[PDB]
């Protein structure tokens, strides 16, 4: 070709002025890239470059395999916003070579400005995998798992981050015996400083489910910096010692060191309130303060958003007392003066009877966005709890006609005893047509409304409670539907609060009315309430959701006529109790326990209360194997001694039952036993038998005595590495041997077939097998009950899989375990 | 070779019982309600972390309501599955074919598709992906019936039921202040239609109850202090019987004649008379260091014919001669025992594991010619070798001798306390907790303003139970065999024993 | 653009046995609205996407009004952009007696579908607005594959899968005319199965193993019609021939002979089975071959498919009793 000659004799540049000469070779020939590449060159020579990315765009597909010429055209084009020009630049370039890690950086980044996260996601795992020692990938990977609500694997890609940062100091500080190569080569990671502390501490909050378990990984890596993770013991104290003035009060930290005292113990503020807002959510207000306190002695502008975010999530958590010292204070600042503090402020000041305070704060926050009408309601509902009636029907007025313009588009003595009257007779009427009546599952919700309509008349009086009734307890008995939306029931409800009465939900919303005689509010008399409550936490927990019978309780323990008299607070701790075996979660029922064993002081109804409860699960396993409980009943079984044996003046500052009458000083066949259970489930099994073998002295003819017995040889004895493990196996088979004699003799005939369960499952346990399937063959053949034949048949089965015997395997399966 | 399927699919999980379920959407829904329901077996899935960091499913093999609506067997103690690690992913697939022709054909998916072979009809699909599963692996543990148990009658009709009409009745039953806590329980207990045996006492079960060349000695325990009860002042009939007739044969009955065990004997028996003389209560573990390796083993049948132990109070767990009676005489309290443990569940760390000495050997050599050890001893550092310790070794503590030496002893002797009040006893054991705790963390420096206090008392790391390393040497004691050396037929043979192979014969 | 899906608009009014109640909302002839059981199948629809790993990218919708219900909650819950497509429309015969209908466009849809639509695609082609005979059909489905992806590959360089909400007819002539046929009533392979076009079903075609243009590639039918996410079935399935069954699930294991490893499947891999009939059939997973052994399990194994992991950008157990456990052999 003749243009071969004609071009580069353009290309004598010099000035790059002959670009006309270019443009007809492109048009001749339109298949050299050097035509292009040039012409593009010169473009960015003048500044042209929309026109220069265009060339070098149609050169790069003409020579695709220089990787090096995709990339300087796709960066071009990223910075002149051709984001989608560009990501197929990119995606020729890792074609043409899969281990090119700026490229998949840079193309990943515009997947997300594309909004194509899940191929972005795809380049940073491999991107972290072959370089996971950069921070800069890990800091734009997290916030995609972010995206996609994976946080607890967000969670653990910083905490490997710290498991790798903790290896490499136990390395430093014992090859101290210093090779920063050699330490190096082994032992390299991204740094763990208080920054990434402070993004780990967000996404506990954000998971907003592990909140008790997330704080004590926040102070490990808060122990950690400061060089403290020598103090291992913090972890086990519950509530936030460390970090504050209350550590000097302890019994370990005061015999730390000289040297060891004076390492820092103190967080930035950016993370205490965090730990607060943990604290928070597990419904623990106190150290929430605690954190939230250490707030004031910050600079006041460095820290203004945490007032907001502190006083925003206590206001959410309904405490409205505590709040209020966290908004105010931003009101000193112009930029914070917005309805956003105002709102939240003024239903602060409202649920706190601050009334002729709230009314302000609501006619602040109309000036800014009129067009709101939950402040126009709310403020109408003050004027109310003022007694101005005069302005409160022109401000129902005001709010009905905004809300009509909105839905087209899309004798103050005589007042009371006249309402006293009728809803004495509603209250009274609807109770006796509750008790000559009354499928047993709609039987029930025409109960429970029927009591939900006395309840709301009740705990509406305002006289009993210190705080406001439960969102979710109002919630409860707003569940007669017939409302229509949560504001809209406001003004169905304001409506008729002007001069009229009628059947509607909350009467007059909330009132403290001179309650003039004990033993009578209404025609019912203060017992015939409390069984109300109790009834019906009780029947809401059994038809209808668990979670919300636990609020009618709750609720009941804050009355200030049923906690101020004994014999009804103590129904109510029981109450709570049978209502939290039902919620399965382990750290509440224990509270409950223990605040039922501390009042019930060496009652045996109680120790048996205690473990029916826990006679299952490895929620109740946990409890029972917890130091906590090993050091309450240990204090509980000193005092039993000393209440006996002492001939001293000191008989106190424990024992809370005077009445205790053992004038041979016996001890307590129950606590030996439930403290044995501790030390069993914690495989404490040589201390279980120094408290068991004193039962064995005293009950010996009680099986679960001689049950545990026998299984506590059988367990120590496979801990032991010597030639006694076999005596002490013998040991134990004829105190198991004697529980056989005993159910088979002295019971009648279905625990004589547990008997012959539990001693093949002892069998079982030392490897005898061919005499289990013998005991076990006993349950099936040679008793009708068939509860425990399915148990029997569990583990003949996984006896006859080892031997392969899969033919009777299944004769059983389809007899015992089938459906 | 055949047609083409994709396997981008859900990935869901699976759960692989070991019960029979049936087709029937009856029995589906059952086999889930035995596991918790179908919420509780999504949050099963939806678990991370290792071992009980997740708890898994809980099979409940008997899940039943009575029509009080409380759960029949309420005990069952289920069988607990949780989710495999590193499962190998497995595709499903949906096999479609006529109505009618597992019927036909044993209802196996293997041999229909086989009659079939050539039809239009066989559609076969992946639907999904398999990436977690749950399976039962562990096995059943003991259970137990509380059926004809009253008080578990009381409490399931109650508890169980959230009944409020019977609820009421047990709340307004229980004692505020229960007089007799001592008794059993069948009084307090209005039901009276089970008749429960009087030697019962209603001890609920707990949670979990499956958690995975010879002597015989006689020693004497004493198992109560009371003001009534009788100590041992000659040693038992049997061991003087094998004992005085070991002296005119010198083989000691139960021993060959090579093994020198009573040679061995009055060497070492000639040792504890004149250590008992001296000092009448000891510990073991402190004439380890007296004895030589060459006549340990038949120690532990030279204290037999020469001393006791109580199994309680405040002399617990050490050996006395024959004849003293430590409640007759006020001499006897510096030789009471003292416990003290250091919990390493609770101080784990590096710190801690270097500045606890390590335990002694099972026999050494005392550094004290004939005697204790200065290592037993606790002097305010270095922590002993062994915690349980008589009051006797504490006063070489300045502190705690100054306490000692102001005590005012009782008239008679307590059952605990000894014969020390309760408050001079806390001001010498809180003053230990304080000073081991503080040298466990190197410490050694002691404010004396908190030491101060203690003394002048009128009224946690460290823990006064007793220690592991005595309760592993407790066992060793009163295990009643000792080593002189210095299938339902074949296993009932086996073992031949005296007791475990009698039973065993009965049962079969 | 290397993967494709197609699917069905769902289930209309008209079909309810009470009948056509609704009317027209864009005031078109025939441009009827779904019903409420049709709703339900357009969210089974994207909860089953939203499970999968190549999730679409695009969807280019038809514009008749149930088709862009259908596509709704698709692109609300992938946060995808929504396209109106003129040439995947309804193949008319010129002998419809009241109209020939031809659909509405942007203005008229945005007002009952704001936001979702997106107005940057102008359609490629255009049905014949006289009504167009099953040859001339499907040549015009021929003609729109080259125009079509070649306006994506051009406007949407990086966009790879994308989904295409259509009817029953053209869903049955989008997939013969790609994968190369000469009429799309004859049956895929030689075995009268038809391509399965049910009520809001689901079709996927990958390519099969530098970038080529689209008449040079080559395609694979890869789902054929899955309604597995439909809490009822195929309804009402289609075939230009209109103009008792059981199922039951067994699983195929993948052991490994190593201690803490986990095989795993590529989420972009292919499956053939072939001696399925025998007692030693042999599979092909991606790359990798084997072989299998039938072996019933003590039990069952119950999989919840309601428990699938979703990614999201922010009823029925299957009863298994037998199983298949495979070997390497490659």
């Amino acid at each position: 070709q003749l243009l071969s000659q004609a071009n580069e004799a353009f290309v004598r540049n010099d000035l790059q002025v002959a670009e006309r000469l270019f443009n007809e070779v492109i048009k001749k020939d339109a298949r050299n890239f050097a035509a292009y590449e040039t012409l593009g060159d010169i473009y960015q020579l003048q500044g042209r470059l929309n026109d220069c990315c265009n060339s070098w765009f149609l050169a790069a597909h003409l020579n695709a395999s220089d990787w090096e010429f995709w990339k300087i055209v796709a960066i071009l084009s990223a910075d002149l916003d051709h984001v989608r020009q560009a990501i197929y630049c990119f995606s020729r370039v890792i074609s043409l070579n899969p281990m090119e890690w700026e490229s998949i950086y840079r193309r990943s980044m515009l997947y997300k400005k594309t909004g194509q996260l899940a191929r972005a996601l795809d380049g940073f795992q491999r991107l972290y995998m072959y370089n996971p020692y950069d921070a800069n990938i890990l800091r734009e990977l997290a916030i995609l798992y972010v995206d996609y609500d994976r946080i607890e694997d967000s969670i653990e890609l910083y905490m490997k981050v710290f498991n790798a940062n903790v290896e490499r100091r136990e390395a430093i500080l014992a090859a101290l015996e210093i090779n920063w190569k050699k330490i190096d080569a082994k032992y390299k990671c991204i740094p763990f400083d208080w920054s990434s502390l402070n993004i780990l501490a967000e996404l506990f909050l954000k998971l907003a489910v592990s909140e008790v378990d997330g704080i004590k990984t926040i102070k490990k890596c808060a122990r950690w910096i400061q060089r403290r993770e020598s103090q291992t013991f913090w972890d086990h104290v519950p509530d936030d010692s460390e970090f504050d003035n209350r550590r000097f009060k302890n019994s370990t930290f005061d015999s730390l060191l000289a040297a060891e005292k004076e390492k820092s113990y103190n967080i930035p503020i950016d993370i205490r309130v965090r730990l607060g807002l943990l604290r928070l959510n597990t419904d623990n207000l106190v150290e929430a303060l605690n954190h939230f306190q250490c707030l004031y002695d910050e600079t006041f502008s460095d820290v203004a958003d945490l007032y907001f975010e502190a006083a925003t999530a206590l206001t959410r958590a309904e405490k409205y007392k505590e709040a209020i010292d966290f908004f105010t204070p931003l009101l000193s600042l112009e930029e914070w003066r917005t309805t956003d503090v105002f709102k939240p402020l003024a239903r602060c000041y409202k649920e706190i009877e601050s009334y002729e305070t709230a009314k302000e704060f609501y006619e602040l926050a109309i000036k800014s966005e009129p067009d709101d009408l939950d402040i126009r309601v709310s403020l109408a509902e003050v004027y109310y709890r003022l007694n101005d009636p005069e302005t409160f029907k022109h401000m129902l007025v005001d709010v009905v006609e905004m809300r009509k313009h909105q839905v087209d588009e899309t004798d103050a003595e005589r007042e009371r005893i006249e309402r006293e009257r009728r809803i004495t007779a509603k209250v009274v009427d609807k109770y006796e047509k509750m008790k000559k009546f009354e499928n047993e599952a709609k039987q029930a919700s025409i109960w429970i409304n029927t009591v939900s309509e006395l309840v709301d008349i009740f705990s509406s009086v305002k006289n009993f409670f210190m705080k406001s009734r439960s969102r979710k307890f109002v919630g409860i008995l707003r569940r007669t539907k017939k409302f229509n939306t949560e504001l809209d029931f406001q003004i169905e409800r304001l409506s008729k609060l002007a001069e009229g009465d009628s059947v509607f939900e909350g009467p007059l919303m909330e009132e403290r009315v001179t309650l003039t005689s004990a033993t009578e509010l209404r025609g019912l008399s203060y017992e015939q309430w409390f069984e109300l409550f109790m009834e019906l936490s009780l029947v809401i927990a059994k038809y209808q959701s668990v979670e919300d019978g636990l609020s009618v309780v709750e609720t009941a323990q804050e009355v200030n006529v049923f906690f101020q008299d004994p014999e009804r607070v103590k129904m109510m701790k029981f109450v709570k109790l049978a209502i939290v075996l039902q919620m399965d979660d382990e750290e509440e029922l224990a509270e409950n326990l223990r605040g039922l064993l501390n009042q019930f002081q060496f009652n045996r109804k109680v120790l048996q209360v205690f473990m029916y409860s826990l006679c299952r699960g490895p929620s109740s396993l946990n409890i029972l194997s917890s130091t906590i409980q090993q050091k309450f009943f240990l204090r509980q079984l000193k005092a039993f001694d000393s209440c006996r044996y002492n001939t001293e003046v000191n008989g106190q500052a424990s024992i809370t039952n005077k009445e205790v009458y053992n004038p041979n000083k016996k001890s307590s066949p129950y606590l030996y036993y439930i403290y044995a259970v501790l030390l069993y489930s914690s495989r404490g099994f040589l201390s279980a038998l120094q408290y068991l073998t004193r039962l064995e002295e005293d009950i010996p003819d009680d099986p679960m005595v001689n049950l545990l017995m026998g299984l506590s040889h059988i367990h120590r004895a496979m801990q032991r590495l010597t030639a006694q493990r076999h005596f002490q196996i013998f040991h134990g088979l004829r105190y198991l041997y004697r529980y056989h004699k005993i159910r088979k003799s002295l019971y009648t005939d279905l625990e004589k077939q547990e008997a012959d369960y539990n001693l093949g499952r002892a069998f079982h346990l030392i490897g005898l097998v061919s005499i289990a399937i013998e005991y076990y063959n006993r349950v099936l053949e040679n008793y009708d009950d068939g509860k425990l034949k399915k148990h029997a048949a569990y583990n003949s089965i996984i006896i006859y899989q080892q031997s392969g015997n899969v033919e009777l395997a299944d004769h059983l399966m389809e007899k015992y375990l089938s459906i | 070779i055949a047609d083409e399927f994709t396997l981008d699919l859900p990935r869901i999980p699976s759960l692989e019982l070991p019960l029979n379920v049936s087709t029937k959407h009856s029995s589906i829904q059952k086999a889930i309600k035995m596991c918790g329901g179908i919420e509780k077996v999504k949050e099963a899935f939806k678990e991370h972390g290792p071992i009980e960091s997740q708890h898994g499913l809980q099979l409940y093999l008997n899940d039943d309501t009575d029509s009080d609506g409380s759960k029949s067997y309420f005990n069952e103690h289920p069988v607990i599955g949780k989710r495999v690690p590193f499962r190998d992913e497995s595709v499903i697939l949906k096999v479609t074919m006529p109505k009618g022709t597992l019927s036909k054909n044993n209802n196996s998916v293997k041999d229909s598709i086989k009659s079939l072979k050539d039809s239009n009809k066989l559609r076969v699909t992946p639907v999904s992906i398999v990436d977690n599963t749950i399976k039962f692996r562990e096995m059943s543990d003991f259970q137990i019936k509380l059926d004809n148990v009253p008080s578990a009658r009381e409490f399931k009709s109650s508890f169980g039921s959230l009944e409020w009409n019977n609820f009421k009745s047990f709340v307004n039953s229980v004692p505020d202040n229960d007089s007799q806590p001592q008794e059993n329980i069948g009084n307090l207990i209005l039901d009276r239609s089970v008749k429960i045996p009087s030697t019962d006492f209603q001890l609920p079960p707990p949670p979990k109850l499956s958690m995975v060349t010879y002597i015989k000695n006689y020693q004497l325990f004493v198992h109560d202090l009371s003001d009534k009860t009788v100590i041992p002042s000659q040693a038992h009939e049997q061991v003087l019987y094998d004992f005085e007739v070991a002296k005119k044969t010198k083989v000691y009955p139960g021993t060959k004649s090579d093994s020198k065990f009573y040679e061995s004997l009055e060497e070492c028996l000639k040792i504890l008379r004149e250590l008992f003389a001296r000092r009448p209560i000891w510990v073991k573990r402190h004439l380890d260091g007296i004895v030589p390796k060459k006549i340990h083993h038949t120690m532990k049948i030279a204290l037999a014919l020469i001393s006791y132990r109580f199994t309680m109070g405040p002399w617990r767990n050490t050996y006395i001669k024959f004849g003293i009676d430590p409640r007759s005489s006020v001499e006897y309290a510096q030789y009471q025992t003292e416990y003290f443990k250091i919990e390493r569940k609770l101080l784990s760390s590096p710190i801690v594991k270097k500045n606890v000495p390590k335990p002694p050997p099972l026999v050494f050599e005392s550094d004290t010619p004939g005697g204790i050890d200065s290592r037993f001893k606790f002097d305010g550092k270095r922590i002993p070798w062994y915690l349980m310790l008589q009051i006797d070794l504490l006063i070489g503590e300045p502190n705690i001798a100054e306490v000692f030496h102001n005590v005012e002893y009782l008239d008679k002797a307590n059952e605990l306390t000894g014969w020390f009040k309760e408050l001079d006893l806390v001001k010498i054991r809180r003053i230990v907790k304080y000073e081991l705790g503080c040298m466990v963390q190197g410490n050694y420096e002691y404010n004396k303003y908190k030491l101060k206090y203690f003394k002048t008392m009128l009224f946690g790391a460290i823990t006064e139970e007793p220690d592991d390393a005595a309760l592993e040497n407790e066992e060793m004691d009163t295990d009643q065999n000792l080593k002189v050396p210095a299938x339902x037929x074949x296993x009932x043979x086996x073992x031949x024993x005296x007791x475990x192979x009698x039973x065993x014969x009965x049962x079969x | 653009v290397n993967t494709i899906y197609i699917a069905r608009h769902g289930y209309r009014s008209n079909w309810l046995p009470e009948g056509p109640y609704p009317d027209p909302l864009t005031g078109i002839d025939s441009d009827v609205p779904l019903a409420e059981h049709g709703v339900q199948q357009a969210k089974e629809l994207a909860h089953y996407l939203l499970s999968l790993d190549n999730q679409p990218e695009a969807a280019f919708a038809s514009p008749f009004y149930r088709c862009l219900e259908t596509v709704q909650p698709i692109a609300k819950l992938l946060e995808i952009p929504v396209y109106l497509e003129r040439g995947i429309g309804e193949w008319y015969r010129p002998d419809r007696k009241p109209v020939i209908p031809v659909p509405a466009g942007y203005e008229i849809l945005s007002k009952f579908f704001p936001g979702v639509i997106s107005q940057e695609w102008d359609s490629t082609l255009t049905p014949n607005e006289k009504g167009e005979t099953e040859q001339e059909m499907y040549m015009r489905f021929k003609k729109f594959w080259p125009l079509f992806i070649e306006r994506v590959e051009k406007e949407y360089p990086n966009v790879e899968c994308i989904l295409l909400v259509t009817h029953a007819a053209s869903k049955i002539a989008l997939g013969m005319s790609l994968l190369g046929y000469d009429n799309p009533r004859m049956s895929l392979n030689e075995n009268g199965d038809k391509i399965r076009s049910g009520s809001c079903s689901l079709d996927k075609y990958e390519i099969l193993k530098t970038y080529i243009p689209f008449s040079d590639r080559k395609w694979v039918l890869t789902m054929n019609g899955n309604t597995e996410f439909l809490s009822s079935g195929e309804e009402m399935n289609w075939n230009f021939d209109c103009v008792e069954v059981e199922t039951v699930y067994i699983s195929v294991d993948i052991p490994s002979g190593n201690y803490k490893e986990r095989t795993e499947i590529a989420k972009s891999a292919i499956l053939q089975y072939s001696g399925l009939e025998t007692d030693a059939p042999l599979f092909r997973i991606g790359n990798r071959l084997y072989e299998g052994s039938w072996e019933r399990l003590v039990g069952t194994e119950l999989a919840f498919p309601n428990a699938a992991h979703v990614h999201k950008k922010t009823e029925k157990i299957y009863r298994i009793k037998e199983r298949i456990v495979l070997s390497n052999v490659r």
